[PDB]
């Protein structure tokens, strides 16, 4: 296919979490959550993440409960069977900006902003793709590209025409930790955040893998000693033949 | 007042019982009770009656404050529960079950 | 060192008991050692490192 | 040399189903083995089919079973066949065990097939209990609640174990999904053990109703027992047809057609009929832990028959006193069954305790006494 | 303990002559009427006691128990029920 | 237990469908549907039955479509993602009188009228129980029964006090076929209808069972001939022994 | 009657072919026969009997 | 075709003496360095062609195909692509 049809393949950036021994930077994850909440959440849902998931990753229990309690969720009906709302709890899922697909598409000139809970695993490239995409809107589309109406040019997106406009501009977010909120900083943070959302066990997984690698390496070394020890009678065997 | 908290779909009655209510409950001789228990066995704190607000008969939810022993009245088959939430009159065999609840703070309980 | 053999290895019951006790100790110490090592190579990155701000 | 003997694969089939040497005098009670194999095949066929239509999520399980009954072509048949064949499986298994006890199939040299058999019996109980839960009707739920709360009586760890099996603090969605997976698996484990008890039996061959050696007079398994097994297959399928097509709910409990409701407790929680004797044994002991141990012991005690039968003669065909004792044992086992489904009221409470003592005393006292006395009577009587 | 055809583990047999006829030469239903009536009567009569005694005893037990239970939960049986609890 | 606590056990009535060879009377089923629709449906749902299930049992396709098309059901949202209703189709399920349990109980002085799709299989007794219950409200409760308020005495119901009032009175329905709508006639019809609802395969099941009974009977007879034929060599064997 | 044996029974290929053809015919005729029988014993009861009113 | 210990189906063996020492009497790692270096070199050298020839050929094929494909879907390759379809 033409490279246009595939999309430009994203650069390999050195993410903090790349590397067999490396966790996420949780301060980046927290910054990234703030980007999601102030920018992406306007159009994109994060349906697979519950408030409880942020606790002990990005937020304390109190901060997360505060976020949950600011929202209203559907309760069980009252005693007259009339519908009711309740304040959110830690077990609640982070709510979407739209009630259904149709509402979502109507607000986005037909395009459906996907759920971002898995988007880091659901695209070739992962964090690098998300970072590349958000930072890769050129000021001007390459001369001679024909964009459909309501499309924006982005070379990393397959086909080139994406229904999502550039959204990150210097200082759209005010980070609470005093980090300069540059386009690239915000994209790095939110891309890290979304990667965590897709794979929240990532830190635990790689620690257990370190333990497993060490034990299995030792057992591999020892298994070879034991095999050679038990086989030495057979390898060392000699014959003396006297034809009868 | 009696609150109704859903907890695993089942309703939880939490009543903030007054002094005179506690007194009324501490009267009934244990002897004459389908399910013999005293309020002290039921509550871990006399000001916090916490029960699973499902009637022990079939499994309707009693309307509180109503009754004949002025606690809870199941309207379904007309079983009357007490201020301890003990069964007094009607088809129900047992007293309204008590969940495992703990006072983490004096102002918050977990169920 | 004959003594060592006679006590811990000669009887299989003793050998297996020694293996399992060693496994218990290894398991416990290795867990603790990995935990500390993991915290040093990922310093300032984990929640426990930023939690103090909150 | 004939292909069926030459080829290693064919030879194994040959050794079990064709040239297998059998005693020439096996009576109709030797046919329950093949009926249990037929039940196991029907349960696999119907079970796998139901699994293609069932959804293990608790919000949908009961509805998926209604979907099977109402929407799936022949769904009604596959569901009722599976549910009723579970009853027939236990009729056949009790018959097969009864035959083995009466004819002394548990004695040397067949202690091994017998002992594996006792494990098959345990797996069948577990299999059928879990399958019952999958419907997620009221009997499903309240059965899983009560039965898994017995495990709470295991000291110290019991509570933790229960919550671990449920996957939660009560019977709910996690429990249902895990029972689905296990109920799918357990029948394959059961089939493997069924095959192991046969392989174990192959060393001694089948016992026979006279309890003597059959080494003197053998008959190929096919065609003689092949065609004899067809008679009981057709008799079984006639009984199956009467239940499945004409009275599909006669063996069941209507309460399981009410969706599970953790609030409402059903009028009476009684297990499926085939568990009832064990349930009566459990109720007989007032202590919770005692009751559970007794209930498990009621099954495991079968493993001591090889020890407590002290007879020099295999089986009961020739032992009039043992036959009377066995008749009393079997009738008591049925009375236990009936006491499992009455209410916990006088005078059935005391009666259940008497029947439970009689059940255990058969293995521990009466069979050892009676078999010792009959030894002496045979010898003195024939001098 | 059990062998296979040709070394089954029978003590040596000698001097038994066994004879039989083909299934196609025999009447498979020969004397079925006689057997169904007289043979089944003989075999049933010989085993009747071993079934009838335990069944009749346990049926009587159940009957007594179910009748007592029924009577205890009547108005007439209120007092006897009160003592039994 | 007391007989009161169990409920009186219902008589065995000779239903048309009792009998290995008997189907439901479909004219009774149709009459019973009309009773359900005009009396029971006020409080009880029939959630497991779709309009398509009545077709070729009680109604023609046209009559059933007419019933479906009179109702409104939830459609997929419109293009602005606003909720919408549509007219019913044959694949729709017969809708309940209440949106949820709470609404149902509030309308019935706390009692929850159960769904009737399975009630004939979900009670000991089946059709006989439903018939007995609906016809078994005495004019006066037996002297000395204390009914709780909002309870009605009915001996067939376990405990005696049922939250459902007597509902069938002579001429509450006007049958379209000119059958006199007496209490007993209506109870017979509606009980038949509910039995069909619980087991809609009943007619097919019993016809296939007739076929199965016949084939399996013949095969049983033949299997015995064949077994005796193949076994005759063994049964007929005779011995002559000459001690060596 | 030797002829009958020789044609349909002697060769197993022929016997099995005869059995399967018989099974086909039995299946078809038995279906039809049961259908008619079932309709007569349940006369005026089934949908097909009342359908004419509509 | 294969028997079991004691009747394996070997032609009769005679006059072979086999000797070995205990695993505890041997160094299991004796001459490991020599083998790891010299023996592995020998064995690899002897088999190298059977791997290198097919792998190098199929790698070259793939390389030619992937480079052509890439070139056909450029601007420069428009005409050659048009003919190829
Ligand atoms: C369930 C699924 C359906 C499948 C059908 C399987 C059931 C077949 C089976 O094993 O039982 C048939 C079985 C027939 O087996 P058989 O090979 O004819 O004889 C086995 C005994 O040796 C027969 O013992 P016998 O030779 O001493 O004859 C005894 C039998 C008469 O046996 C019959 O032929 C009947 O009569 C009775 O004991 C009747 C009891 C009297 C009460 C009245 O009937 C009984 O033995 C019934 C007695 C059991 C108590
Ligand atoms: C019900 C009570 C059963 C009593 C049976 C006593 C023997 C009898 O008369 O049976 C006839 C026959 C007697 O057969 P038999 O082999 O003893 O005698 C044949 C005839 N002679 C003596 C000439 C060789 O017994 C059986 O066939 C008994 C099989 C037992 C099956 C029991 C199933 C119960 C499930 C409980 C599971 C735990
Ligand atoms: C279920 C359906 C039953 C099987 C129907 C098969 C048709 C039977 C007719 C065929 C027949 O009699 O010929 C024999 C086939 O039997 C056979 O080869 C099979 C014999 C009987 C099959 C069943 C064996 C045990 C059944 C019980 C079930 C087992 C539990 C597992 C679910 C040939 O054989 P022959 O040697 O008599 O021929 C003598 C000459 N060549
Ligand atoms: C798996 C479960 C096995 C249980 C079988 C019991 C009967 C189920 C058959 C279904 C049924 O209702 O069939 C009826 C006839 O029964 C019959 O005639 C069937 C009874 C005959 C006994 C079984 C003989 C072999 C069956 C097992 C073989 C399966 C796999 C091997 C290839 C009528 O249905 P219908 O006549 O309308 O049907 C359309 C063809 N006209
Ligand atoms: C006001 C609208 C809007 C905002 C703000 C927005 N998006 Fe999107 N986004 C979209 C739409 C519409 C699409 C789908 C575009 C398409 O399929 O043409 C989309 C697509 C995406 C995709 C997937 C592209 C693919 O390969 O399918 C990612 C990843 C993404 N957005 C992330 C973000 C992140 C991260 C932010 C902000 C930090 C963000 N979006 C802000 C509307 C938005
Ligand atoms: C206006 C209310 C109302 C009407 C009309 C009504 N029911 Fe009910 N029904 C109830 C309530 C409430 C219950 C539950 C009673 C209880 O649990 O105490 C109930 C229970 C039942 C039960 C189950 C009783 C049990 O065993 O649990 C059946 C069967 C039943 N109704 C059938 C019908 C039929 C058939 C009709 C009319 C043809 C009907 N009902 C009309 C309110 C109604
Ligand atoms: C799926 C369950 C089972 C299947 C399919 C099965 C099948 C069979 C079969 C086919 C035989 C040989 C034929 C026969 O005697 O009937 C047999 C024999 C036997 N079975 Fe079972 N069996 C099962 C369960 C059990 C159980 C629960 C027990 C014991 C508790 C048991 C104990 C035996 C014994 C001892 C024999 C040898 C009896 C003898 O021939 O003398 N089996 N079984
Ligand atoms: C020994 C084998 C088996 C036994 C004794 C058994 C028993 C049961 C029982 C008793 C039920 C409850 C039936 C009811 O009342 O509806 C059931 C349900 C079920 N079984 Fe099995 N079963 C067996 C094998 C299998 C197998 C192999 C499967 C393969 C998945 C399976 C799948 C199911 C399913 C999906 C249900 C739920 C649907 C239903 O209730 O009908 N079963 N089983
Ligand atoms: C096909 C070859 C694979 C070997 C295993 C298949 C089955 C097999 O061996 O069949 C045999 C026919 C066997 N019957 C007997 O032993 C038997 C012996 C003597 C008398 C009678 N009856 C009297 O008249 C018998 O019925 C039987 O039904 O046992 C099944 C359970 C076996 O299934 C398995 O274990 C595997 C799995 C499906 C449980
Ligand atoms: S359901 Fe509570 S009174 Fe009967």
């Amino acid at each position: 296919m033409t490279a246009a049809e595939h999309g430009l393949h994203p650069a390999e950036y050195p993410w903090p979490q790349n590397g067999m021994l490396s966790t996420f930077d949780h301060a980046s994850l927290r910054r990234g959550y703030q980007v999601y909440k102030e920018v992406c959440a306007a159009c994109h849902s994060l349906d697979r993440i519950a408030w409880r998931n942020l606790v002990g990753v990005t937020h304390t229990t109190d901060e997360a409960k505060a976020f949950a309690e600011e929202l209203e969720y559907d309760d069980e009906p009252d005693d007259e069977g009339n519908p009711r709302k309740r304040p959110g709890k830690l077990a609640d899922y982070i709510p979407g900006p739209y009630p259904n697909e149709q509402a979502a598409r109507a607000a986005n000139q037909g395009a459906l902003p996907p759920d971002l809970s898995l988007i880091a695993k659901a695209r070739h490239g992962g964090a690098d793709y998300i970072f590349a995409l958000l930072t890769g809107y050129p000021d001007e589309p390459p001369a001679g590209v024909v964009l459909a109406p309501g499309m924006n040019y982005n070379p990393y997106f397959p086909g080139g025409g994406i229904g999502m406009a550039r959204t990150l501009f210097d200082g759209v977010v005010e980070y609470e930790d005093g980090t300069p909120a540059t386009t690239s900083q915000m994209a790095k943070d939110v891309a890290a955040f979304l990667t965590w959302a897709a794979e929240p066990e990532h830190d635990e997984r790689k620690k257990l893998g370190l333990k497993a690698i060490i034990v299995i390496s030792a057992m591999l070394g020892l298994s070879v000693y034991i095999k050679k020890f038990k086989w030495s009678p057979i390898k060392n065997r000699k014959f003396i033949y006297n034809p009868p | 007042k009696n609150v109704i908290i859903k907890w695993r779909g089942k309703p939880i009655f939490i009543r903030h019982r007054t002094s005179e209510e506690i007194e009324e409950a501490n009267e009934v001789n244990v002897a004459t009770l389908r399910d013999p228990q005293t309020d002290d066995e039921r509550v871990q704190k006399p000001e916090w009656l916490v029960m699973i607000g499902v009637c022990t008969h079939l499994g309707c939810v009693p309307i509180g404050e109503a009754g004949d022993f002025g606690g809870w009245f199941c309207p379904c088959h007309g079983s009357h529960y007490d201020i301890s939430g003990r069964i007094r009159r009607g088809p129900a065999p047992l007293n309204l079950e008590i969940p495992e609840y703990d006072f983490a703070d004096a102002e918050t309980l977990v169920i | 060192a004959t003594t060592f053999y006679n006590v811990f290895v000669k009887r299989n019951s003793a050998f297996v008991a020694t293996i399992l006790a060693s496994a218990f100790v290894f398991d416990m110490t290795f867990e603790t050692a990995i935990d500390n090592f993991w915290d040093r190579i990922n310093a300032g990155k984990q929640w426990k490192d930023i939690r103090h701000k909150y | 040399m004939a292909l069926r003997k030459k080829n290693s694969l064919l030879n194994m089939a040959n050794s079990y189903v064709l040239d297998s040497p059998q005693p020439s005098n096996l009576n109709y009670f030797w046919n329950f083995g093949s009926l249990l194999a037929l039940c196991l095949v029907i349960q696999l066929a119907t079970g796998i089919t139901l699994a293609m239509h069932y959804t293990s999520h608790a919000s949908l399980a009961f509805d998926s079973v209604e979907h099977i009954m109402r929407d799936v072509n022949f769904g009604w048949f596959i569901r009722y066949a599976h549910a009723n064949t579970a009853s027939f499986f236990f009729i056949c298994i009790y018959a097969h065990m009864g035959r083995n006890i009466y004819y002394g199939s548990y004695k040397t040299p067949r202690v091994l097939p017998w002992s594996i058999g006792v494990i098959i019996f345990l797996l069948l109980i577990i299999t059928a209990f879990m399958g019952y839960v999958l419907v997620f009707g009221q009997m499903s739920l309240w059965g899983a609640t009560v039965i898994c709360n017995l495990v709470s009586a295991i000291p110290w760890l019991g509570e933790d174990i229960v919550h671990f099996l449920w996957g939660g603090f009560s019977v709910g969605n996690p429990t249902l999904q895990r029972f689905f997976a296990l109920h799918y698996l357990m029948p394959f484990v059961l089939a493997v053990f069924a095959l192991l008890h046969l392989i174990a039996l192959h060393t001694a061959g089948s016992s026979n109703p006279l309890g003597i050696t059959s080494n003197v007079d053998k008959l190929s398994m096919h065609p003689y027992y092949s065609f004899k097994d067809l008679i009981t297959v057709f008799a079984f399928l006639l009984m199956f047809t009467l239940f499945v097509f004409f009275s599909p709910d006669k063996l069941g409990h209507p309460d399981n057609y009410i969706p599970a409701n953790p609030m409402v407790t059903p009028a009476s929680i009684v297990p499926e009929w085939y568990l009832l004797p064990f349930y009566a044994i459990l109720r007989a002991i007032p202590d919770k832990l005692g009751g559970v141990i007794a209930m498990v012991a009621a099954i495991l005690i079968l493993l001591i028959l090889p020890i407590v039968d002290r007879s020099i003669i295999r089986g009961n065909a020739f032992k009039p006193i043992s036959k009377l004792l066995f008749g009393f044992f079997i009738c008591n086992f049925l009375l236990l069954g009936v006491l499992g489904q009455v209410h916990i009221e006088p005078p059935f409470i005391v009666l259940g305790q008497i029947c439970t003592i009689f059940y255990f005393s058969y293995f521990l006292i009466l069979l050892p006494m009676v078999s010792t006395i009959e030894n002496i009577f045979f010898y003195i009587g024939s001098l | 303990y059990m062998g296979w055809w040709g070394h089954m583990g029978s003590p040596p047999q000698k001097g038994i002559a066994g004879y039989t006829i083909s299934p196609f030469a025999a009447r498979p239903f020969a004397g079925v009427v006689h057997a169904a009536i007289f043979n089944t009567f003989r075999r049933t009569k010989n085993q009747a006691l071993f079934v009838i005694l335990p069944v009749s005893f346990f049926y009587y037990v159940w009957t007594q128990a179910s009748e007592k239970n029924e009577w205890l939960y009547t108005k007439a049986g209120r007092h006897e029920l009160a003592k039994a609890l």
